[PDB]
């Protein structure tokens, strides 16, 4: 319980938030700008066009990443329960 | 004289469950109830009844040891509590100094002006509760806060997973409550957390 | 068990009534997660530490005027606790408007249901904030300071001043200014991606900032919120130092006036 | 009494709040954080703290008119409950009386219909709050909208140099949120809500 | 007979805030802040004092009937519930059936099955309360609708202008605010709602 | 029998109030107000008393056999076990038997494994409880469906033209809910729900 | 003696329905309330009943057992409690042990550091009923996490059709209310719930 | 209950809103690609130039449609509200 | 509460709002066209080059007309709620 | 409860979802498309021009896909419960 010990919880927090996070919203964005480039070019563009493979490709890329964005939520959350009584002391 | 004795019918039970244990526990799994979404497991019969069926397994050696030394003379009602408090008071006290941390028991003993005292028995009960109490909450809040962080972390993941999109009018409040029911099921969490809760309490 | 102890026993509920008030207004903490008969159980042992040792020897009369002094406490008890909570609302306001600058901030529409943006991030920043009390003392102090306030502003006819309430009501106040104080990097470095990606629009209007914009602000506004979490740990020493100064400023000028 | 009491006594603290101040106060500091964006202060504690506690301020003298003329008096000789009553009730009045719009007072008058009325504190007690509750309604809602005017042309300025140049598509709603805390604290704007909330009261 | 007495208690006021008034004038204030944007009122204060000192009026007649007609002779509470029903039916009987549409009874009665219908007792107890509720809630959200009409009027407006510069992306529901709140104070909008909820009700 | 008492005073009056009806009724409104944006009414004071009115209207022919043949004769305090109990039931059997669907009371005889059941008094008290009431939770989902189908289409529409001409900022949620007054006080579809409510109910 | 006697009224209502059942049905109905957008059937009334009267009928052998073993001696009395309390554990600790973990005894257990178990009633109660609780809450959320499933799947299916065509703005919390009752009603899912929580309960 | 039933309720009131909201959308359309054609050929255009049409056009519509439109949802709401409780069997 | 009253209600309320937005958006429309024609005629455009104007004839036009695009609304408002005690009866 | 049976289970209710949301959205995006490629070559863009088709199209297309899209819900949903108590244990 030493303020250095409650900053490595955050440190660590986001570390894992971001690993976690990360993938997702990454191919999200190279789809949009893939598209986005093919939007002009040949200029035609609606409004969108491009959500629905923004949905495509979360729903692809979630089921190919699946185990290991699983493993970490699982390693983590047991080292925080198993450390909770030394936390205390 | 309906106010003096309905306002002992809780005032009593509750201080005597102040006294030992199910103090913490109750903060333990309201935070829990905070976490999670909305209630999801209703206080007036469930948190209570768990937080007392605990509180009954941890202290099962102190009332064994309150039964043998000052409950089973006072089958013979020997004399009137002074020793079954006393016999049953250092049961209780030797349980509750383990548990009191420092500070407290230095800053309540200055709050009362006391003397110094030679051994840890000598210290007063009115002085030991306030800071077993207070001790108790500021352990219990330190489980409690580090217990959600996951929680928030799957919340938040959520979130910007679902603004990413262009899904700005969601709860996403209601897509968290069934991974935040996965995750803690699928990695027993609640076995680790009530072993951890009955563990890391006597040490 | 007849009324004669009774109206002996009637001789705390004063100090008992100024206790229970600290606790009630300083929820964060002591809070809602705690059950009443707990939040209220502290009262009643606190006070006989401290009802001995004061010398208070009042009554409650006829059509009681001492009702009157009800108002006196209350109001002490409020001075600490919702003092008190600065420390948190400057951390609250700084972490808000982070994630209003990245995502969370499209509930600037017409009321919507629940709030959704505040348990993103400000309700992490206030739990750590919430830890790093409790790793000095939570109300240990705050105890202290009231167990002082019953020596300097005891009970009675003269109750209380004013131009000090009017003080701590101006103070905060510097709610808003730790807030900008402890977040300027990070709004700084987020308004340079905001206009960024303006230049683009420029070269194409196609790139609907939908579309590009928040995918990438997120991850960045994930990456400095974690790059930028050690100075949180000296920072909230001052938040700490700076309000107790404060109150301890106000509750030593208070008596003098009366 | 058996019922009655427990409700009126649950009754009261609205009725002592409302009767006086701290309706005008809330209303402005609602509409204050609903300017710049999301509320950016947790209602049930901060902006209910403040907003007494400037009440109370403001307040001070009427109570030590209230004291000084009723209170001490009282003590131990001289009044029984019916010159207090008064003495105490004729300031809180002049201070109503001194909020009151001149045409609530007509129209609540008119719709109760109260016979010949020739002093104003004559007017009985409850003929007062209504239209002293509707006047402060109307002064608060003013102040408000007093308020709201320079985020407004931020906002608008803002979003002009945007377009300006070219932005259709950015959001203006970001972009112009760090700008209203930065000049609301630079020019140390909330000194001078309470100088106006203070100021404006009685004039 | 411990059980029903305390059973009637819990609802006891919640029924009598029912029998009389005071629904419509909430729910009217109620859809009221709908419009306007956020609350932007603290209904635990400012809106339940407000409904309750406008029904304490708007009742003052047949409230000061009722004390006639049953708590005068109640200085001896002569009759437990067989007269006090009647003498404060009676008042409530015809202060309902001056506010109760003839065609909501007709359904009432026609479901009842009813036979003979002559007088107001002729028409049950049980009968009026729902057919009562139901007009009230009829009239209330009348007033309800007329009450959106000018600030969808300012809504529109400001969203067309906006629409109409090319500020495709700036959200007008968070400009109109200030407009709505000022232009609501300027008519003196606060007056001629308490009037209208004071005027239409009686008749 | 101190202790039964007030385990009495918590669970019998939610037993009861579940027993009749009442349960029907309240999904349905609740459901209504989810329509319609906002609550639209205060449930702690008016569709909680309007949905017991209902019911005290509607059991009127039960409540009556239940006085008649009970209490009545219970003036000279007979029996209180036997026929205070078993007599009352008589009624609330068939008013029970007549709305619960035949299929519940055939999963509920099969899962308790009971031999030859032919008569609907010698079905016992616990085979009926549960198929009535998930019976009754069927069919107040059924007509709660059948509710929200016109505000969907006033939604859609309003929604799908705002978005024709552009507006993307404006929350279509705030246009809707005036036309949801309009629509819901034009066709009368007060009246029309409780007379359904009240017909459909007993067959 | 009666300080503990009105201890045991506030509690034991609670021990007792924690002791069998009770606490995996409605744990399970509230984590069904927080799908299907707002807690449509009150808490307060609803819920509570409908799972009581179905740990009724499942108890119901349960309660025939206890009946015939202890209340027929109960009406001689035969000794105090002495085996009514023994043999009606009797029934309750082989129901728990038939339900209740393999893993969850042996931890708690270990937690204990208890020797040689053989025997059934070898197992301490104390070693139950932690044991028991929170095996049923593994239970109880394994249960309500295999529930969301098809809500989650509509939800998004809507919310991702709008987001396909415009209509950023419409919040589907609207359009995926009636959906989750055609769902519901239309596949019976009010039976199949009831049947499952009362089938898989005893194993 | 069946889901015939159920489909017929979507028959008609799939119906009922396009009957209640064509004319308001069909003259937006139709005024929108008159004048969006009229922007070429004369190619003249900033942005917009044709929201305020797209204003009085739908503004006329509602005013000649009016009452009948009203009729509709007054007439189907009835005879919703009105089998209401025969749909329980 | 006839259909028609709800209608003449609308009928009031549509023109008024009419009466309030048409200078606003006319003099909006007017500089639009009048800067785009000339748009030719050294035809050169960056983006828009057309915003500022439309911000500063609206600016002039709601001083222009103020006070009586007020009033209408102050009178109207007023007519409203004085006769909501007989839209009831 | 392996993280293989809950992954399982997801991948089974991610089939029923793509199977639910395939024929809508992609029928949405193919019209879309189509008309913004005749948004050139007749260069009139007005701003969207096409939700009213976007919304006829799926008008059209729950209309015809109608009872099978139900049929797989009635059907999972109901293999769903009926396992529900062999998930236990």
């Amino acid at each position: 319980m030493t303020p250095e010990s409650v900053m490595m919880m955050g440190t660590e927090a986001m570390k894992v938030a971001l690993a976690l996070a990360a993938p997702l919203l990454l191919v999200a964005l190279i789809t949009g700008l893939i598209i986005s480039i093919l939007q002009a070019a040949t200029q035609i563009n609606e409004m969108t066009l491009s959500f629905i493979p923004k949905i495509v490709a979360v729903f692809i890329a979630i089921i190919v990443a699946g185990p290991w964005m699983l493993n970490l939520l699982l390693d983590y959350v047991r080292t925080l329960f198993s450390n909770l009584p030394y936390i205390i002391g | 004289q309906t106010l003096v004795f309905i306002t002992s019918l809780t005032f009593l039970p509750a201080i005597l469950l102040m006294m030992t244990s199910f103090t913490r526990i109750i903060i333990v799994f309201g935070l829990l109830r905070n976490a999670l979404g909305t209630p999801s497991a209703p206080p007036n019969q469930v948190l209570l009844g768990l937080a007392l069926f605990l509180t009954f397994f941890i202290m099962s050696p102190v009332i064994d040891k309150i039964y043998v030394d000052a409950y089973q003379p006072f089958s013979e009602q020997k004399i009137s509590m002074q020793e079954a408090l006393d016999k049953g008071a250092q049961p209780l006290r030797a349980f509750m100094l383990r548990q009191t941390r420092e500070a407290d028991l230095a800053l309540f003993a200055r709050l009362a002006n006391s003397g110094p005292l030679q051994g840890p028995e000598a210290v007063p009960m009115r002085i030991l509760l306030p800071a077993y109490v207070t001790s108790e909450l500021k352990t219990a809040f330190q489980i409690g806060f580090t217990i959600f962080i996951p929680f928030l972390i799957i919340d938040l993941v959520i979130a910007s997973v679902l603004m990413a999109l262009g899904m700005m009018m969601v709860p996403p409040a209601t897509i968290a409550l069934p991974f935040k029911l996965m995750l803690f099921v699928l990695v027993d969490g609640w076995q680790l957390l009530v072993g951890s809760l009955a563990q890391s309490f006597y040490s | 068990t007849s009324e004669q102890w009774l109206y002996w026993l009637h001789l705390y509920f004063w100090p008992l009534l100024r206790v229970l008030a600290l606790i009630s207004t300083a929820p964060i903490l002591s809070e809602r997660a705690i059950p009443k008969r707990v939040k209220l159980g502290l009262g009643i042992m606190i006070t006989l530490v401290i009802a001995p040792s004061l010398p208070a020897n009042d009554t409650p009369l006829f059509s009681i005027a001492a009702l009157w002094l009800a108002m006196q406490q209350i109001l002490i008890g409020i001075a600490l606790g919702f003092t008190m909570q600065f420390a948190f609302a400057a951390v609250r306001t700084a972490g808000e408007f982070i994630g209003l600058q990245m995502g969370l901030s499209f509930a600037t529409f017409v009321d919507p249901g629940s709030h959704l943006n505040m348990p993103v991030l400000a309700r992490i920043m206030d739990m750590l904030a919430m830890l790093l009390f409790l790793t000095f003392n939570g109300h240990l102090w705050l105890i202290s300071l009231l167990v002082d306030t019953f020596h300097t502003l005891p009970i009675g006819s003269n109750p209380v001043n004013s131009n000090a309430f009017m003080a701590l009501a101006r103070a905060g106040g510097l709610i808003f200014l730790n807030g900008l104080m402890l977040a300027l990097p990070v709004i700084t470095l987020l308004l340079t991606l905001n206009l960024a990606l303006g230049l683009l629009n420029r070269m194409a209007p196609q790139l609907s900032i939908f579309v590009i914009g928040f995918p990438l602000t997120l991850t960045v506004g994930i990456m400095l919120m974690a790059a930028l979490m050690p100075l949180i740990a000296p920072f909230c020493e001052h938040l700490f130092s700076e309000i107790f100064n404060l109150l301890a400023d106000i509750v030593s000028e208070m008596p003098i006036n009366n």
